[PDB]
């Protein structure tokens, strides 16, 4: 605390030292090249009784920058006023070797350190805590993996006397000097400064304090100007940082002195937010008489700004700046003569656009051939009219053939004129319409009417449609035949077919001079012109290669132009058409559950519907297990222009000859689901084949049959336990027995007998069909003498039955 | 609006009497505008 | 194409080749093509 | 000639009428048969002329409604001069409904004018040399002749007789035969031989000859005078006092006199007082030189006398050479003139022959339409545009749409005069507008107070003069090493330089290719702002672009054609040097392509060889092969178990057909690709494929097998092995069989055979033995040997 | 060869005013490509 | 042009200089400042 010291630049020296006795600054302080001198008195003066900087610092090859060790610590910036967003930037050093300053927080704004040409010690610096900086990271290590650093307080001298942070996950203590580090305080006591001692400082502070809880040895402000013993504990009621408050006055002032400011810099803040910001959610706007946000009828209610109040546009690239506007204060210029796109990017861009004040011009341009991409442009105020007393200005477009879907779009101009001037492409009539629209037709009240449209046809006629016929891949087309005056100069028909999943399509919507191609143009050569013109064949076309279930849309002949008389055989009523639904495609693969025979379930719609998908079918064709062992003696553990002017010569000759030459005197069905339960079955990977078809109905029309087959647990299990009975023969001969409920479905997992003598190891022998039903029982193999335990297993893991082994003597020899 | 070809039919469709005189024309007279059976009749 | 065009003219005919096939022929000519 | 001359017919409505021409050999007019309805195939039984040989001015035929071929109406038309033409055609062939063969078999000439065949659905032998008559055939017009629908099987008699027998001519590399009709074909003279003609044996015939020769080289039997007939021969001119008359012919005085009495006093229009002028029985004598009534001879030029020419109705509609010819020496015009030109085939030589006397236009010139007007100096004497009468807003000069007008005149010499009238200029894409300001400044009516437009004027033609040529070319197969030299009054004037650049195959590049309208183009477009204009001009550092990347055997074209940013209303005129078709110095070839040899025999190799994709340059005479015969291995390989087992200095294309090699033989063949060898060692990296001799096999056991007979049932065989048995024998298999008793197979491979010296028997039981020995090798198994019978011991 | 005031006059046309265009592009392949990356970026 | 390198380095030597003396008039007073 003490002096304040305006901020002034620094062609000298002794200026490079500015810490003497203003603790703040009131302005912006930076060190600069200065006087070519050598670092004689930076690479050891000390002072940092400043503690605080108001504005961002900036470094430009400064010579003092030789070696730093206790130059001036206990640096908590303000931010008040920014360079490129940074409050602090470490850049343009050339001769720099030691990095020891030792940096609290820097407020309002990032730190730069990238392309440094000499720099060290900043993997030691956790820059995490002063700021995050995630909108820039350029804080890297220069020359750090060089080793530039020449003086660490850490495990490279042993004991670690200084505190230490995690970096990028490693615990890198905090390395400045060979022994100093930044300040610690506790994680409570954050962004208003501690002891030594790491006693806290009152929540007034900023930076470290000499007396704990003593917010006078502090440099910091108060939001309402108290000036004195200031409070800053900011309840619910005060809305800047944690200790910092702005309560309801600070952030208004904050756009007080922006509220005229038509520039860069001072800025609009707003009060709703917990914290004081200029920005305000994409659907929320500054309220004109209330100072909290308040919502927009539309989402993104940002107005863009205007420099000298021209923004021209050209190649694209020149709108980018232009992505989303509301209302643009100043005026407009347009010329584009060429481009790869007219929608995709100059509608991305200036469709959004809303509301214009004063001028827009189409100076001269080519690629635009349909002007409608201005979707939502409804008034253009023109009270400020830029050249001519205009307002929207149309100029050297030579393709440009619409400018709105005038019975759709309804932009009005309050103030201004327009002129058209080089339009050739463009027929009055759309003219006339956009001046009706406009509201400045009559109300109001400079058109050329020679240079606007009339190279192209208007005043056109109707071209009725007739027979129609479609199949699922195929359509056929027929219309009324019309023909101009002189029938040979109609050189033909131009049919225009193009997808339609929307019954929402206009003609130049998708194009432009660049060719887009939206759609698809045919040409079918004229009828042979018949006598009785009833007799004569109907103009006719069919097309092939369609999609069996679109909403197709269809509809201008071709005419030599004759300069006595204007006639073109016009357009036809956007007709739209479906070809008739077919067979679907192949299902969606399909996902069985084959838990139990009693759960089975299918899960899957492909695409090519050709049809609204409603009949779903099922089929299964298999069997469940073998039974071949289950009857035989088997085991189961060991079973194993140029032509329109030759168009025109070709006439030219034709009337010479006739002028000078004639002279006077199972199955399962499911609807909408994917599928119930599949059930009925009994272990196996049943096979299920399900098919797809198109509606339920016998003339319903299925796909290939898709194929399911999957494997269910088997619902039956222990099937023999009981005391193994047995019978003793007197030449060492025994005898086995069991009852089997034999269910040709499924395999017993085990299905053996083990046998096992009294402290002996444990044998197993194999079962048998042929031991219940043939033998009517089984034999062990050679049993030594002593005491023997038998026991009977069968299960299709089981839960663990004891058999009983009834332990008996054989004969001893 | 017979214009070319039709031209030619539409006089031999027409007369055969004077079969066309010979020691802005036709073409003039009756292709663009659409000539009637009196001028028409008259080239024969 | 030539067999498809026997098919499409089928169609467009109501109820009543190496040529269409390599000229891509057009429903004014498969018109009376296919009137027998 | 055999037969009188008659003038122009116009034979319509019947055939009877067409009895008039039966006497004319040749015609000094047109001949037009218009219109017959009432004809079939039947009702031309009896008509024909063979005895008409020459018309003057041209033919026409209109609908026949039964004519088919004219192969039987005038089979010897033999030439048409061509002096009057039929709307720049001399021969129209329209609307011949049942039209089938053309005929005309035996037509040599057309010295003016082109032929125009159209809409006839019966006509389809006209794709049989219309280089061999008409001197011009892009003019020509052909269409709509049902032989563009392709339905026709072209029968010709030179071709559908079988073998060829009638002449061919190239089009394109075609080369296929022409022939009028299915009776006749062409008679094309020998290529030495020149539009004299040629008899029926094929040799040049007289000068003054054309087209047929009754006699060769005979001036009083030729069948077309090529320049003049006075009385049975062809002359050059008209020595005693006969004078040229129609340029086909020579009379005396006393015709011309009776001729010209002939309508002195006749009532008969177009007829004219003919005067003898230039030795010559001209119509009207030419401006300047004017006949007196005392002899019919043209006096010297009485004082400036123009010669008014009152144009009907005070307009013409120029569109055609058969209306400029209605023109020719009129040097004032008392009208106004509306050149409407279309469809291509520039004019400027007819249009200059016949206006390139006019000096005063009475009325307003006009040029609308006009798509192949390239220039406006064919009115090489044009000084006054009188203007009396203008079009509509007072203009007398007019250029509503000319799609190719840029010269307009020649400012450098050429002076103009306009009295009153504006001048106006629209939809010209090419017309530069410093032409058109220069044409403003030269009485472009400056003064008068006295309707251009601004930007449809030119809208697609540079105006850049300074051509900052290219200071010197160095051009790397690979890169462009090259620069331009520099030079407005301001840097601020200058812009930039940019350059166009593309690959040239050809020459034929021009400025408009590739331009803004053209969208897409190939044009390689840099733009190089220009270094420091240092104060020493011979400091000048000379911008380049040098560009690399360069395929080393292409031409290549280089255009700068600076731009400039100034007004539209003024600017500099801009900078633009010569586009050059730089070549490119061919390097060494890349990869040879398609490395496929087969062995033509054992004993011999070929294979063929193509080209890379794109050769660097354009040759190389020798191909490598594997040094190898056959492994050593394989001599000594057992197969006898049951079921267990240089360069050629060739070119390399095709010229590999090497012989000689060993029967059994399969090793590498190498080839490179090179583009020069002898003068600089080019070579790419060399190729490498295998051909395979296996498929062959000459030489089985030789000599016949005897017997060794031991009395412990053994029995040994020998025999030799061949000296070339197509490579190396691997095996021998040998059978041996008792009388009356089965049969027993043994095997002996050459590693056995070489200790054995052939094959031993074991086993044999006792009695009378057979055996039966053969060879086999990796070419195939050899034949059996004979048997040999022994007896084995009996015990 | 071009390795002396041609190629300076090419760099120094192609991007104005121990690893240089004299082993670079002097004595080895080159295009011009390679010649701004000597110059400064 | 002197706008790259050669304008830094003359700075070095003696609204940035882009638009100072880049694009506009400048001696070397107007460097300094």
């Amino acid at each position: 605390p003490g002096e304040v010291c305006p901020g002034m630049d620094i062609n000298n020296l002794t200026r490079l030292h500015e810490l003497e006795n203003c603790s703040v600054i009131e302005g912006h302080l930076q060190i600069l090249l200065m006087f070519k001198t050598r670092p004689e008195d930076f690479r050891d003066l000390s002072f940092p009784k400043l503690i605080m900087i108001t504005d961002y610092l900036l470094l430009f090859r400064v010579y003092g920058l030789e070696s730093l060790k206790d130059l001036f610590p206990n640096l908590t910036i303000r931010g008040s006023r920014l360079f490129f967003n940074y409050a602090l930037v470490i850049f343009e050093m050339v001769h720099l070797k030691e990095l020891g300053l030792y940096l609290m927080n820097i407020t309002r704004g990032s730190v730069r350190i990238e392309k440094n040409n000499e720099l060290c010690y900043l993997a030691t610096i956790d820059w995490s805590r002063i700021l995050d900086s995630v909108e820039d990271n350029y804080i890297v290590l220069n020359k750090d993996d060089n080793e530039e650093c020449g003086d660490c307080p850490g495990t490279a001298k042993g004991k670690t006397n200084c505190p230490a942070t995690v970096i990028n996950g490693q615990f890198v203590e905090r390395c400045w000097t060979h022994s100093h580090c930044q300040k610690v305080c506790p994680t409570i006591c954050k962004s208003h400064g501690c002891t030594a001692e790491g006693l806290c400082c009152h929540s007034e502070c900023l930076g470290n304090c000499s007396q704990p809880d003593d917010p006078t040895k502090c440099v910091a402000c108060r939001n309402f100007y108290l000036d004195g013993r200031c409070v800053e504990t900011c309840p619910p009621p005060y809305y800047f940082q944690d200790w910092r408050c702005v309560n309801f006055s600070f952030c208004q002032d904050l756009h007080h002195k922006c509220k005229n400011s038509r520039r860069q810099g001072c800025h609009q803040y707003v009060i709703h937010n917990n914290k004081c910001i200029p920005e305000c959610p994409s659907g929320y706007t500054m309220n004109s008489s209330n100072l909290l946000c308040t919502p927009c009828l539309g989402p993104c209610p940002k107005v863009c700004h205007l420099l000298e109040g021209e923004k021209t546009i050209d190649s694209v690239t020149s709108a980018q700046e232009l992505r989303g506007c509301t209302v643009i204060n100043g005026s407009l210029i347009i010329n584009i003569r060429g481009g790869n796109n007219l929608a995709a990017e100059l509608e991305a861009n200036l469709g959004l656009i809303e509301e214009i004040s004063g001028y827009l011009k189409i100076r001269r341009s080519y690629a635009l051939v349909s002007l409608s991409f201005f979707r939502k442009l409804r008034l253009i105020r023109g009270e400020t009219l830029e050249i001519g007393n205009y307002s929207f200005y149309a100029l050297d477009n030579q393709n440009l053939r619409q400018l709105w879907d005038w019975s759709k779009h309804n932009l009005t101009i309050t103030q201004g004129k327009l002129f058209f001037h080089y339009n050739p492409k463009l027929c009055l009539s759309e003219i006339h319409k956009m001046e009706e629209v406009s509201g400045t037709k009559g109300r109001q009240e400079d058109i050329a009417l020679k240079t606007n449209g009339d190279q192209a046809s208007c005043e056109n006629e109707l071209l009725k449609f007739s027979y129609i016929r479609t199949s699922f891949d195929k359509i056929l087309l027929r219309w009324e035949p019309y023909w101009p005056p002189d029938f040979r100069d109609l050189l033909g028909f131009m049919l225009f077919y193009k997808e339609a999943p929307y019954q929402n399509v206009t003609e130049f919507d998708g194009q432009d001079a660049c060719g887009s191609n939206s759609w698809t143009v045919v040409d079918i050569d004229p009828p042979l012109r018949s006598n009785d013109p009833k007799s004569q064949n109907h103009p006719g076309w069919l097309m092939r290669g369609l999609k069996p279930w679109t909403q197709y849309a269809i509809f201008k002949t071709l005419v030599t132009f004759s300069d006595e008389r204007r006639t073109y055989g016009a357009k036809s009523d956007i007709i739209y058409v479906q070809t008739d639904a077919t067979n679907p495609s192949v299902p969606l693969d399909p996902i069985s559950v084959s838990n139990s025979s009693s759960q089975i379930i299918l899960k899957w719609p492909p695409s090519d519907p050709n049809g609204n998908i409603t009949h779903y079918l099922v089929f299964w064709e298999r069997q469940a297990e073998d039974s071949e062992l289950f009857e035989l003696d088997y085991c189961l553990k060991g079973l194993k222009l140029k032509e329109l002017e030759e168009s025109s010569f070709r006439k030219t000759f034709e009337d010479y000859l006739h002028n000078v030459v004639f002279v006077p005197r199972p199955f399962e069905k499911v609807v909408n689901k994917e599928s119930l339960v599949i059930s009925g079955l009994r272990f196996t990977g049943y096979r299920i084949e399900l098919q797809a078809c198109n509606q339920d109905t016998p003339e319903e029309r299925c796909s290939v049959a898709a194929y399911v087959s999957a494997r269910t647990m088997p619902e039956a299990k222990d099937d023999i336990v009981g005391p193994v009975t047995h019978e003793i023969f007197e030449n060492n001969v025994v005898h086995l027995m069991w009852q089997e409920p034999k269910e040709p479905n499924g395999l017993i997992v085990l299905y053996e007998v083990s046998y096992r003598r009294y402290g002996d190891e444990e044998l197993h022998l194999c079962v048998s069909r042929k031991h219940f039903a043939l033998e009517r029982g089984c034999r062990l193999r050679g049993l030594s003498p002593g005491n023997y335990s038998v026991r009977i297993r069968a299960t299709s893991a089981g839960n663990g039955s004891w058999t009983e082994p009834t332990y008996f003597y054989v004969t001893d020899y | 609006t017979l214009c070319g070809a039709e031209l030619v039919d539409a006089l031999q469709f027409v007369c055969g009497d004077r079969g066309f005189y010979f020691n802005t024309g036709i073409v003039d007279e009756c292709c663009f505008r659409s000539c009637d059976l009196r001028r028409l009749e008259m080239y024969c």
